[PDB]
């Protein structure tokens, strides 16, 4: 498992 | 500043639409059978100052050979054209090349498979090794969609100027300038006729 | 007689002139050349003029002369022209100005001289070789150009003597030099032990190079001349690289003796060692000095780089056992290493092949890995490095050999990855370029590590190219990392199989960046999903632990929001890709009601436009309507893609009225034809109708491609599709006839064709005859109907030949006109298509047996197919399908001498009764070639007749009796005692 | 440069053969409104890819009329007078295409926006 990676790349974005 | 430049190859690969997309930009569809040789001035401007070939187009199909090996005196390089989509045309690159470089013996020479454009390609990538024991350049080219098309001219002319770092640069723009019926006929006549190939990109 | 100083003078005007002037003295010296007589007059240019280019060309003139019109000379003209040239080139090398200023004329006269050995030595010309060796002591001028004169006898013998001289002729020009050559051998080999002139060994060593492409080995191995090659010319840059280059076909000739091992490794050793004192160390850095291109540079590092890898990749093991023989062999590998650095891309392919070589030996054979450790560590770097986007052949090579490398040790290349990205992050290799590449190196090792030490290695990696994107400021900056974070996970399926969460969020993420305006995220977002889909379908299709449904439905219910800033050609993608997911349910009502529910949009908007446009319609003229129409198809064209045979429920929902709006669209194209002309089929308007028909054609060839309910095509599918588009395309205009016509039914009749016998001649009734028409007059006009049109009648002669005897006479002599009018063809794919049609149809008829028809066919168009493949085999102009031209005659010749042909071939009003069929053949054929080619002799004829008959079985040797036919209808007087050659 | 960016285009450049009636291509590149700095003037100056050549150099003359081709919804065709990119300025009766029709129109809002300025 791991959920700690998921929630960093669910933040991933392009703009800002 | 001029140097001559041969162009060789088997009949129908491309030689002579290759040298009319630099002249004018035009692609032509048709193939009309070059005889023996048209010589054509082609001046590119690079960051050393410009640059004239020579470019002697030469016929591809025997019964329109001419001189022959005779077009090849005095060049100063050389390109070795074949069709991707053809054997036969690969096949033969040894041969042109054997005729070449009898007459000009260390000339910068370049290798060119044209008409990588087509799908159906017939001579593949790792097929084409000719050039690396003959130390000839080699390009992929199309004529058609101008893939690569400044490269072989870019090469020869870094070889023949001798400077490596040799660059392509855009000409200055001189300010352009600021009973006629007879434009609004041959005006329509341009309305009526459709554009070519208008399911291309662009 | 001749002006020679007018002649001069239009010489000059050619070569150096300009403009009108050069293009009118091009076409009157190619006059000059070309008249049939003008060989006489080379006579005088050759000694009288001033003018070398004048003298070339008189050359010129002679050899075509020489070449093509030799035998049938009058005996003492032979021997004029003969004594001649020599007492020509004696002439010239006497004279120290015109010796060193003229060689292009020097080296035109030896090919001349050359031209006539081929035809007259040795049996005229014994002494010759005998000659040429006591000249050699006289000058050292002649002896140079005597070195030129064998070197292009050795090229025009062993080397292009295959094509342009027939079997018999070349073999025993091969057997007069090998007879000769100890005598040759001694004075080269003098020649390079007592030097000096440097003009002279360079002559020697060019033609040397020529004698390795076959003489025996012992020349080499036991004579002294491997060390003088290895060390004395490997010292001056004059022979060095000529030097090279014989080396370097040394490592390639025919070695069990123990011997011959040590000299081999003895001129590798010799070889490298030179290189190290004379031309550069070990150490330095080759990519600058190839940057640099001062003088021969380049050439040089790309003949080293194909003599270490010659040598390495056949005679490695050698070095690899004895301790003595390390430092060489990883010292020339080093060397490899420095020039795999040099960007220049077709030069890091030569290299590239042999590193595959190598590490595959090292992966397969044992005990030998340790050896290349650390060549093996700076080949992992250099590869890293210079990873391209996946040419797409340099790629797979790239990533062969990568992956290779990751086996041997994981370790190393786990660090070097994590250390290049490390500097990546602290800004130092920090590039656009650099990120990209290293993303493709850590994308294409996947699947060869543990899959334990994958996880671990691909968290690090996606984690610490999470920081990258948050550290970057600017959305050009932050895109280039946010697509090779998708390209990375994207390249991992078999991680994401294994943690479906992590799998989930990514792809709600991609979903994410399927909004984003920005350039190339939409196209990146897309392709990456459908990526992802093809190796994760299962993940979608089941209830995955912890959740209430298979996430396809979630996918599915969405799509309209997901999918709503997309461009059609990318929803397109998306449905294809929900389409893959859906095949992997393989439970039938639950598959096909996710297919209804995915395809619940396109069909509602389907079903509102055949409403509003049946009852109208007029709304077909619309631009806008028009394009969603297509769209729909479209949509239906990239799910149908993806599932094939499962499509078929959703086919039926749209089929009949599908075939309806078809038959709308081909009202109004032959409207708008009418109203305006034929210009109307360039307008946007009816360009838009044609693309309806188009697709939809498109999407039934798809279905029926895919199907395997072959019933259910026939019973439902065929005859309604046969009757929308059949009748349209005979009773359209040629301008308005779409070719997807012929396309779409090649497809039916390929899967279905023996199941619908009447189908296929309804096919051919209605376009055989108008198509044929459309591509009979030229070879250029409606290139895609050719194309199709013979990709149709190949597999109907294939599957449904019946329908071919059904066809009026009148209309079969069309099918046979068809066929040889394809021979004709220069374009590769008609041609290779009309060849096989003639071959398949006379087994076609062959398995008839002794029937009325198979009796009429031989009678009327055997000899036809005889005579009209003997035509583009002897023309020059059709010589790509040189192979399936002999096989089809082949197979037309042994017809005859096997008797399997019943009838006589002949009326008996024209010969005596009883005459075999192989008589009158022999005959016929005697009799065509005669007044194809009347230069040739009756012997010839016939000589060449016996041999190709009695060959009739045997592919090869067959084809070498047509090729020396096609050598000697290319001159006069060739021996008729070549066609015994076998 | 010393003139000032309008408006830039990707776009394909043809020339009509009158004694052949057949359309020839002229150059593929970025299409550009000059309008200079000192006599507020604009033209066209296009520039062929990789190679850099002009194929295009005239003034958009107010004269001139945008007008469509029988068989594209994304191309003008109109007459130009005195075109300077090979030298010498000749008459040509040019045809431009781009990538879509919105580009197209937005080409031909720009084409009349500078035609207005052109002559105050
Ligand atoms: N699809 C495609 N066709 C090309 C390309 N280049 C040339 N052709 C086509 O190939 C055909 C041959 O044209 P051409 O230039 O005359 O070849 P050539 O080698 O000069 N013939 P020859 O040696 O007899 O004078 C033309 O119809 C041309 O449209 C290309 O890059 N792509
Ligand atoms: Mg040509």
């Amino acid at each position: 498992n791991l959920n700690e990676l998921a929630l960093k790349l669910a933040g991933l974005d392009i703009d800002e | 500043v001029q140097f001559k430049l041969v162009l060789v190859g088997d009949g129908g690969t491309g030689k002579t639409t290759f040298v009319k997309r630099h002249l004018t930009g035009e692609f032509e569809k048709k193939y009309v059978a070059t005889l023996g040789v048209e010589v054509h001035p082609l001046v590119f401007h690079t960051n050393r100052g410009p640059i004239k070939f020579n470019v002697w187009d030469t016929a591809g199909q025997e019964k329109f050979g001419g001189l022959r090996d005779g077009y090849y005196i005095q060049a100063q390089c050389a390109i070795i054209m074949f069709d991707v989509t053809s054997r036969v045309t690969y096949k033969n690159v040894p041969n042109w090349h054997r005729d070449l470089v009898r007459v000009c013996e260390n000339i910068p020479i370049v290798l060119c498979g044209n008409k990588v454009d087509i799908k159906d390609r017939k001579v593949k990538a790792k097929s084409i090794v000719f050039h690396r024991k003959k130390n000839l350049q080699y390009y992929d080219i199309s004529a058609k969609s101008n893939y690569n098309f400044e490269k072989p001219f870019l090469w020869l002319a870094r070889k023949l100027i001798g400077d490596p770092n040799l660059e392509f640069v855009a000409m200055p723009a001189l300010a352009p300038p600021e009973l006629a019926a007879q434009y609004e006929h041959d005006l329509e006549v341009a309305q009526t006729t459709a554009l070519p190939d208008e399911d291309d990109d662009l | 007689d001749l002006d020679i100083a007018l002649l001069d003078q239009v010489v000059s005007t050619f070569y150096q002139g300009s403009g009108v002037q050069q293009k009118q003295a091009q076409e009157i010296l190619t006059k000059f050349q070309d008249n049939p007589d003008a060989w006489q007059k080379a006579d005088q240019i050759l000694q009288f003029s001033t003018n070398p280019q004048s003298k070339f060309i008189a050359l010129s003139i002679l050899d075509k002369l020489i070449t093509r019109k030799w035998k049938l000379l009058p005996n003492d003209h032979r021997i004029g022209i003969r004594n001649f040239v020599v007492g020509m080139i004696i002439s010239m090398c006497q004279d120290d100005e015109v010796f060193k200023t003229q060689k292009n004329l020097i080296n035109k006269s030896d090919l001349t001289l050359v031209q006539i050995l081929k035809q007259e030595w040795p049996q005229n010309w014994p002494e010759f070789i005998p000659e040429l060796i006591g000249s050699s002591s006289s000058s050292v001028n002649v002896c140079e150009n005597n070195m030129i004169v064998l070197k292009l006898l050795s090229e025009e013998v062993f080397d292009f003597s295959a094509e342009q001289m027939t079997q018999a002729k070349a073999l025993h020009l091969k057997n007069s030099m090998s007879k000769e050559f100890e005598q040759i051998f001694k004075l080269c080999f003098q020649v390079l032990e007592q030097g000096s002139s440097s003009s002279l060994i360079v002559a020697t060593l060019e033609s040397l190079l020529r004698y390795l492409h076959w003489i025996p080995y012992r020349y080499i191995y036991e004579t002294n001349i491997l060390e003088l090659l290895s060390t004395k010319f490997m010292t001056s840059p004059d022979t060095r690289a000529i030097t090279l280059k014989c080396l370097t076909e040394v490592s390639n000739l025919k070695q069990d003796n123990d011997l011959i091992k040590r000299q081999t490794v003895l001129f590798f050793q010799n070889t490298l060692q030179q290189i190290a004192t004379s031309v550069m160390p070990v150490t330095a850095d080759l990519k600058a000095t190839y940057a640099n291109a001062n003088g021969n540079d380049q050439s040089f590092l790309q003949d080293l780089a194909m003599f270490l890898t010659t040598y390495l990749a056949r005679n490695r093991a050698l070095l690899e056992s004895d301790e003595s023989l390390r430092e060489l062999l990883l010292n020339a590998h080093q060397y490899l290493i420095q020039l795999s650095k040099i960007e220049e891309r077709e030069l890091f392919k030569t290299t590239l092949d042999y590193w595959h070589n190598l590490v595959a030996d090292l992966f397969y054979e044992p005990l030998k890995k340790h050896i290349y450790e650390e060549i093996c560590s700076q080949l992992r770097l250099v590869i890293i490095e210079n990873m391209v986007r996946p040419t797409i052949q340099l790629y797979k090579s790239e990533r062969e050999v990568l992956v290779y490398l990751t086996h041997l040790n994981v370790i190393d290349t786990e660090e070097i990855m994590i250390s290049k990205l490390a500097r990546q992050i602290d800004g130092s290799e920090w590039s656009w370029h650099n990120i990209n590449t290293l993303s493709w190196a850590i994308g294409s090792i996947s699947g060869t590590m543990s899959e334990d030490t994958e996880k671990r290695f691909v968290v690090t990696v996606i984690k610490d190219l999470l920081g990258l994107c948050e550290q970057k400021r600017g959305k050009d900056n932050k895109a280039v990392v946010a697509s090779d974070i998708m390209y990375v996970v994207g390249q991992y399926p078999r991680f994401l199989k294994a943690h479906w969460n992590f799998l989930r969020t990514v792809i709600l993420k991609l979903f994410e960046f399927m909004h984003e305006t920005h350039e190339g995220v939409q196209d990146m977002a897309c392709d990456t999903f459908i990526k992802i889909v093809q190796k994760c379908k299962y993940h979608f299709v089941i209830q995955q632990p912890r959740e209430s449904e298979p996430f396809i439905q979630t996918i599915i219910r969405d799509i309209q929001k997901t999918t709503a800033d997309l461009q059609p050609q990318q929803v397109h993608t998306f449905y294809k890709a929900c389409g893959i997911i859906i095949s992997e349910e393989r439970s039938v009502a639950e598959r096909n009601r996710l297919l209804s529910d995915l395809m619940q949009l396109p069909n509602m908007a389907w079903d509102t436009i055949v409403e509003q446009s049946t009852a109208n319609p007029t709304l077909l003229l619309d631009s806008e309507t028009v394009k969603i129409i297509a769209n729909i198809i479209k949509t239906n064209v990239a799910v149908c893609t993806s599932m094939g045979a499962d499509f078929y429920p959703q086919l039926g929902h749209i089929y009949y009225n599908m075939l309806q709006l078809y038959r709308a669209v081909s009202s109004m194209i032959s409207a708008q034809v009418a109203a305006e002309g034929l210009i109307a089929t360039k307008t946007p308007k009816v360009r838009g109708l044609r693309t309806i028909k188009k697709e939809i054609l498109k999407l039934v060839e798809t279905y029926i491609s895919k199907a395997r309910n072959l019933d259910d095509v026939v019973k439902v599918l065929v005859e309604p599709l046969l009757n929308a588009v059949l009748e349209d395309y005979m009773n359209n205009v040629p301008d308005a006839r779409d070719a997807e016509v012929l396309n779409c039914m090649t497809t039916v009749v390929e899967k279905v064709g023996h199941m619908i016998p009447q189908g296929v001649i309804l096919i051919l009734q209605s376009v055989f005859e108008c198509t044929l028409d459309m591509i009979n007059k030229d070879f250029t006009e409606y290139p895609e109907h050719r194309v199709e049109f013979y990709k149709l009648l190949k597999v109907i002669n294939e599957k449904s030949f019946a329908a071919f005897l059904e066809l009026p006479p009148a209309a079969f002599k069309l099918f046979v006109d068809a066929i040889c009018w394809a021979f004709k063809h220069n374009n590769r794919d008609v041609e290779v298509n009309g060849l096989q049609i003639a071959l398949d149809l006379v087994k076609n008829i062959e398995r008839m047996g002794n029937v009325p028809f198979a009796n009429e066919f031989h009678k009327n168009y055997f000899f036809i197919f005889v005579s009209e493949t003997f035509f583009v085999l002897t023309d020059s102009d059709h010589k790509s399908g040189f192979s399936k031209q002999a096989l089809l005659l082949m197979k037309l010749i042994s017809l005859v001498y096997d008797n399997k042909i019943s009838v006589p071939l002949y009326q008996e009003a024209e010969v005596p009764q009883g005459t075999s069929n192989q008589v009158y053949l022999s005959q016929y054929l005697a009799n065509m070639l005669s007044n194809a080619f009347p230069h040739l002799t009756s012997e010839q004829i016939a000589s060449f007749l016996s041999a190709l008959t009695k060959q009739c079985k045997d592919l090869v040797v067959f084809k070498g009796t047509l090729r020396d036919f096609l050598v000697q209808i290319k001159e006069v007087g060739g021996d008729p005692t070549d066609y015994l050659f076998a | 440069e010393d003139e000032e960016v309008l408006y830039k285009v990707r776009a394909k450049l043809f020339r009509f053969d009158a004694d052949a009636k057949e359309w020839k291509e002229r150059g593929t590149g970025d299409c550009k409104f000059l309008k200079n700095k000192k006599t507020n003037k604009v033209r066209i100056l296009m520039r062929r890819d990789k190679t850099l050549k002009i194929c295009a150099n005239h003034i958009i003359a107010p004269e001139y009329t945008l007008k469509p081709n029988v068989g594209s919804d994304r191309s003008w065709v109109y007459a130009c007078t005195a075109d300077i990119a090979e030298g010498e300025a000749e008459a040509f009766t040019f045809a431009i295409r781009f990538g879509s029709k919105e580009n197209a129109d937005k080409f031909k809002e720009e084409f009349e926006k500078a035609q207005e300025i052109n002559k105050k």
